[PDB]
């Protein structure tokens, strides 16, 4: 289809240090993938979103809670696949 | 040996021998009188230009010949005949000739110009074969031989810039009087000839590598060197840090130990040819790449040899990283996108980086249990040991050589506009009408002369460069990609004249069409 | 050298290579992004395609000989250029060949 | 090399070139900025005018062979050194010739900066630490930098009375004039030659 | 070898040997400036001609000599002397010479043409002896040598037609730049000479 | 006099992205200009001022409102020219 895979689905970040990376760059295809698209499902506000239309995330300023992003890839010709990630952020 | 005898014939051959090609070209020139025979200085204090645009210099009445573009020698068929089956070319020797000089003199008597043939007036020509002068050639100026042979061209004016403290003149600012060189007086029957032999400059690589640089391995066998695959054992609960190494790779090619490195990089700005996907600022000069030299900023333009864009990103171009040749109907100020020719540079994607892209990411900190391994982003990169790269492509419009400046050190002296970096380039041939004064008064005067006879010259000029070709030695099976004309019912034939005789070069032709393996 | 490196061109003739002069057409209201190229330059010398590059650099610290325009710290060894060789730091001193100051 | 690169001087005689020792005269109250130069050095060896430079650098990641002192991520490919070539990323591996670690830091190794030869009983997928042979590269600590360490610090701003002299941290460094380095060691297992690719230019073609 | 010396004499003989006849002819020519020195293309889309009358081509400022009619060589007595007692004729060799070049230059100052003699101006002549060009000769055009020897004639203009898809230009349409051939600059004292030998073409059967 | 010219006088910055540059580096002279001096007329507080005594600005953290800076150049010998800039910052 366009098959996507996220880095783990499940991460464990220890407080106070909130700076992680979700690596959706191991997502495969039989051709090139035109773009990688990040979104967000859960989580509170006040985060510095950096480059949602790219491959490797640079996540900062994470409130301990439950974040849930989602990677979506687009083949040529267009085909989507949404695989999500969970951010179990604990003190 | 005039006056009733031609002092030379029209030679415009282009002969193709085995390993060498001799491209003669002859043009008709016309030299006016510049400055009315004065060494007027030029600076920026008259106009009052910007802080980075201050200059100081001099403007002679001499004029120079600049056969420093490739189409001054190669017809578009000869360029096609060269770039399709040649892995390289370099010049051996040139042979410059200047004949059939006619010195006219114009009388604008009562608003009617009556151009009268003058026979005793001379023309001074010298070739600066010892390099005492500023070498203005290779700065990519106009006033070359024209592309099409049936064009009369006008000779440039030789000015030169020296050192300045703004628009002032430091005590190192040299003044060059050009009648303080031995010229050669040429009447209407004489001719100027000299010869020149180039250095052993390397062949210009007129091929494109058919292999990537990070794809130089056998796709079947895996290596014997290991690497770190994993710094976290997945035992389905949490972190473990067991440091799992494993062999590879036949398939995980991005993580293997390579042997070489891609070339240097210095990022330009990613600018779309489509206007809707550009920032609404200006931009340029705000987000451009530029360098401080003596406290004044200058755009790099076109910078180091880098590729123009990634795979299938034809709309993007580096802000100043491409040759942008003008078409006709293109003014010298604020022309639109259609009337220019942005040279797409994509055949060097194998070795060279992309000019709109980072050259990798180094690490910043020390990783531990406490701090995460933060990495920094590399933008500019000087040459590391083990870097390979490939120089900038040449074009049918673009320049042939440049002068390596006589400094104490220089790193890889290829000119950034492409071409052959020469220590001893072809010498500047400077030409000037000898000033013939009008009638002096009967009493002696101390003041020099405020009245000359208005005159100009014309004549022909032959330049004959012998090149040295590098015949290909390929064992490729499938056909190559070669420069072909568009076979279609067309309105006008490309690289030809029009309904009213305007030679229009439609597109920039590179030279990298053949494939050598890396 | 009696010529600069970014001043190696004929101050009279303009080049045949173009470049991007403007990424925003001034139609007196707002942004347009029409990507205006234009030829040059005889006068806009800072934006032309040069051919060579200035040498390598490795920044030192700008220190005044006049004591009133220096920071009140020490400085040196705090803000100096230095290199790690086998885990011990050493000031470059005098470093690569660079000019001392501007005009 | 039995001598360091920043230890190429007579340990007895002091130099004739001066340098800036102090930008703040201690008159026991506050700042003065008297710009004290002094000669040296027989003993203050870190501040002398040297003559050469250590080689190029391109930082890898400091990874412990002991699993308890590594981050709990993965890592590699997240914090690795890699390059974009035609829009696809590739780990450098092993990169330029650099030393493996500092003095008495045998537990650390660059993430991809060492030859890692496999033993027997080592599969071609996800082998543990015991069945491989990480080649420690420490004999070139004299000329070459450490692959897990910065290659010095340049300055960023202009120091004045208003702004403090902030310095930036160098990580990657292309070749300056006056750099000396030494190429990567060979091994009984490792390769003998390689082909210099037929390009138009190449800088120091050692594999 | 000018300027005060003729660079050739007027030869207009016609000698009758036994088995060969040598017919010299000399004419006075006049070459104007065509297109004002431009390679203007010519096609049918400007006029808008018929479907069988579409063409596409180019029109140089060059001019050609076309001595390709029989009366450029034979006077009517020499033709009568030939056709009455000969069962055939064929040419062996020709010999072309071009001399006494005068390059005038005209000034139409205030509606009055004042033709002034120019001495330093040249004239380019080349003979396309390798056949890289379109061969317009033999298409039965005008602009030959005149029949009667005491006639000044005007040189034609060399244009050529190439392939077309109507009044368009297919990608096989060749363009020939004619200064991309080695010409010969001729002042007012020089002269162009070359020689040529015909093939062993069969005799033209001049009998019934 | 010392004639100065600012990059535009009139800019249009869209929210949330507040990071602009006023380029007072096209200001001319017949000699060198010794320094370029930026000031401020209008606008609210809480901005990170970076290098007011330089050529190219680096403006950050812009409240949507009306900022008005002013460039002043100094020739050798001393001559001033104050040309201002307006920052029409809108959402």
């Amino acid at each position: 289809p366009p098959i996507a895979i996220v880095s783990p689905q499940f991460q464990e970040i220890s407080l106070p240090t909130t700076s992680t990376v979700i690596d959706g760059s191991q997502s495969t295809d039989d051709d090139k993938i035109v773009q990688y698209h990040w979104e967000e499902l859960k989580g509170p506000l006040r985060e510095e979103k950096i480059s949602e239309d790219t491959a490797i995330l640079k996540l900062s300023k994470l409130v301990p809670g439950n974040y849930t992003f989602s990677l979506t890839v687009v083949d040529s010709d267009g085909a989507t696949n949404s695989t999500t990630a969970n951010l179990t952020v604990n003190k | 040996d005039g006056v009733g005898n031609a002092s030379g014939n029209w030679h415009c051959d282009s002969t193709w021998l085995g390993d060498r090609v001799i491209t003669t070209s002859t043009r008709t020139w016309a030299l006016p009188t510049y400055n009315n025979h004065l060494y007027k200085q030029i600076s920026s204090a008259s106009t009052g230009a910007s802080n980075d645009n201050h200059y100081f210099g001099y403007s002679t009445p001499w004029g120079y010949f600049d056969f420093n573009r490739f189409h001054c020698h190669f017809s578009p068929r000869d360029w096609q005949r060269l770039i399709n089956n040649n892995w390289g070319f370099r010049p051996k020797r040139l042979n410059f000739k200047l004949f059939n000089i006619q010195v006219k003199e114009v009388t604008t008597n009562d608003g009617v110009t009556t151009i009268a043939n003058n026979l005793t007036s001379t023309v001074q020509v010298f070739s600066d074969s010892e390099y005492q002068l500023p070498y203005v050639l290779g700065s990519a100026h106009q006033g070359c031989l024209p592309p099409f042979p049936a064009d009369v061209f006008m000779i440039p004016q030789y000015g030169y810039l020296t050192l300045n403290n703004g628009s002032q003149a430091v005590g190192r600012s040299s003044f060059y009087c050009l009648e303080y060189f031995p010229s050669q007086m040429l009447r209407t029957g004489n001719n100027f000839t000299f010869s020149y032999t180039f250095e052993e400059v390397p062949f210009h690589s007129s091929y494109a590598h058919s292999q990537s640089l990070d794809r130089l391995m056998n796709p079947l066998i895996d290596q014997y060197l290991y690497y770190l695959n994993r710094t976290q054992n997945q035992s389905g609960s949490a972190q473990n840090k067991d440091l799992l190494f494993s062999r590879g790779s036949p398939a995980g090619m991005s993580v293997q130990p390579k042997n070489w490195l891609p070339g240097p990089c210095y990022r330009q700005q990613r600018v779309s040819k489509t206007k809707t996907d550009n920032n609404n600022s200006n931009f340029t000069w705000t987000g451009a790449s530029k360098y401080n030299l003596n406290g004044r900023e200058s755009i790099i333009n076109p910078g180091t040899a880098m590729a123009s864009h990634k795979d299938d990103e034809d709309k993007f171009f580096p802000m100043s990283g491409v040759m942008i040749f003008g078409k006709e109907s293109a003014g010298a100020s604020n022309t639109a996108l259609d009337n220019v020719m942005i040279t797409d540079e994509e055949e060097i994607k194998a070795t060279n980086p992309v000019a709109t892209e980072r050259f990798g990411t180094v690490a910043v900190n020390f990783q531990s249990s406490s701090t995460d391994p933060a990495t920094g982003d590399v933008h500019a990169m000087g040459a590391l040991p083990g870097m390979v790269w490939q120089d900038r492509d040449v074009y049918l419009q673009g320049p042939i050589w440049a002068k390596i400046p006589h400094t104490d050190g220089h790193f890889h002296p290829s000119p950034l506009m492409g071409g052959f970096g020469l220590k001893n380039p072809p010498p500047q041939i400077l030409i000037k009408n000898t000033p013939v004064p009008a009638n002096p008064p009967a009493e002696f005067s101390a003041t020099k002369f405020a009245s000359f006879i208005t005159q100009y010259s014309t004549g022909q000029v032959s330049v004959e460069i012998e090149w040295e070709l590098q015949k290909e030695n390929s064992k490729r099976w499938n056909p190559e990609v070669q420069y072909t004309s568009n076979y279609a019912k067309s309105a006008n034939v490309d690289f030809t004249v029009d309904n009213n005789g305007l030679y229009t070069e439609p597109r920039p032709i590179g030279t990298r069409y053949l494939t050598r393996p890396l």
